[PDB]
């Protein structure tokens, strides 16, 4: 839904922070 | 919430015609930034789930007909079928995925105008096995007509029946374009023991059917 | 193919929770939006809520304060919670994989792009009770120009649904499994039937196969002609 204006972050899948 | 209204809410068009169905809302889905209206359109055939047919307005996802394109921007959408199938019979559905909460127009009940076609009328007494237990169904069945609208009457040793039957009805057919209906009749055990000649009447236009039998014979 | 299969109870009672879960094949939970669907005859379509591959969830107001939704990446699933049941919450209830679009360093979703196939969920207070299946038979004397119509009364049952195949899918054709009524007792009865040759009356077995996956109870009805 991109009128909401909270899109996440480009972190798709969340991988292993490290 | 963003309101998704269709039109019409069902349409009938022959084989092979072009049928559209129209799609508004009340805020402008188009989102600038992609310069993307989001406008999906889904179908749904009975005892399945929604299928997808086309998403930002106007792209067709993969495996789906060429016959099914959409079109329009801002408010105001629609979805052409160039070419109607016997298989394209559903209820069609748009939905925004602009703002949350994601809303539904309410659907288009799309179908086939076929030739008329009589139904084989078939009867069925009720079974011994349901007998034992107090009841009597008797079952009335149309098979494979067009058009839907029929009217079915009981009669009982020639009395005209009310009160004690229910109706069901098929979509229609994804081959042959028709529908199926059945009615059902409800008796005691002690009802229909007493009385011979059962008899369901179907009569559609200018023509009337009855089918009957004779309880034991 | 990607395939999601809804898991359910069939029927809840009033003010329990319904929990749900949706088992996922050929796509990873971890990527992209899984929503949860519910529909109706009378409310059509509605959107209750989805998660996204951050854990983020987002709600229907409709629903807000009574629904969890969630995912299990070890199990590849995600569920659904909805508190405190009404018979408005009646509906069959889906759960869909919906891709995403990131523009630029965000992402959003933008389509339903498969759903499930669904589970009927109904609230009531009711009693759970399985079909009475009684054969729908042929006559052995066609009165039909050679064709027959056979099936199966499938009466009595409650909640809603029941499926019918007939001889575990081997026939299709000529079949017609009409919707249930809700009859004047409470209870739904439905008939599944097919036409047939009048000459196979002797020699092909017809069975129809009940399902009432509320009940828990399936039944196989072999419809044999009548002399």
């Amino acid at each position: 839904q991109p009128a909401d204006g909270n899109p996440d972050p480009n972190a798709n899948p969340n991988v292993d922070p490290n | 919430d963003i309101v998704m209204t269709q039109s019409p809410e069902s349409l009938a068009v022959s084989l092979g015609e072009r049928a559209t169905i129209n799609c508004k809302s009340n805020q402008s889905l188009l989102y600038s930034s992609t310069n993307k209206n989001y406008l999906v359109w889904y179908l749904q055939k009975p005892g399945q789930p929604p299928k997808l047919l086309i998403y930002w307005a106007s792209t067709r996802e993969s495996g789906v007909p060429d016959r099914f394109s959409g079109s329009g921007s801002g408010t105001d959408f629609t979805l052409t079928i160039s070419s109607l199938q016997a298989e394209d019979v559903a209820v069609y559905y748009c939905q925004q995925y602009y703002l949350s909460p994601l809303t539904f127009g309410g659907g288009t009940t799309v179908e086939i105008k076929r030739t008329v076609a009589a139904p084989s009328v078939f009867i069925f007494p009720p079974s011994d096995e349901q007998l034992k237990s107090g009841t009597a169904s008797v079952v009335c069945l149309l098979n494979n007509f067009y058009p839907r609208e029929a009217k079915v009457q009981w009669k009982v040793d020639n009395a005209l029946q009310s009160g004690n039957s229910q109706e069901s009805v098929t979509e229609q057919d994804s081959k042959d374009s028709t529908y199926s209906l059945s009615s059902t009749l409800t008796l005691s055990k002690a009802d229909y023991e007493k009385h011979k000649v059962y008899a369901c009447e179907v009569t559609q236009g200018t023509t009337s059917v009855t089918k009957s039998f004779n309880r034991g014979e | 193919k990607v395939q999601l299969q809804e898991s359910g109870p069939g029927q809840v009672k009033p003010s329990e929770t319904l929990s749900l879960t949706c088992s996922v094949s050929g796509a990873s939970v971890t990527v992209d939006y899984w929503s949860w669907i519910r529909q109706t005859p009378e409310r059509g379509l509605e959107w209750i809520g989805y998660i996204s591959y951050t854990g983020r969830t987002n709600y229907n107001p409709s629903l807000k304060s009574r629904v969890t939704i969630s995912t299990d990446t070890a199990k590849n699933q995600v569920s659904l919670k909805l508190s405190s049941v009404t018979a408005a919450d009646t509906a069959v209830y889906y759960c869909t994989r919906d891709r995403s679009e990131c523009p630029d360093g965000s992402c959003f979703a933008y389509v339903m792009a498969v759903w499930g196939h669904g589970t009927t969920v109904t609230v009531s207070s009711a009693s759970t009770k399985g079909p009475s299946v009684f054969p729908l038979a042929p006559s052995s004397k066609s009165t039909s120009g050679g064709t027959a119509a056979l099936g199966c009364l499938v009466k009595d049952y409650f909640p809603e649904p029941v499926t019918v195949s007939w001889n575990s899918g081997a026939l299709t054709s000529g079949v017609h499994t009409f919707p249930a009524v809700l009859q004047s007792s409470g209870l739904y009865s439905l008939s599944s039937v097919v036409t047939v040759p009048s000459s196979s009356l002797g020699t092909q077995t017809y069975i129809c196969n009940v399902n009432h996956k509320p009940s828990n109870t399936k039944v196989d009805k072999k419809v044999e002609p009548k002399s």
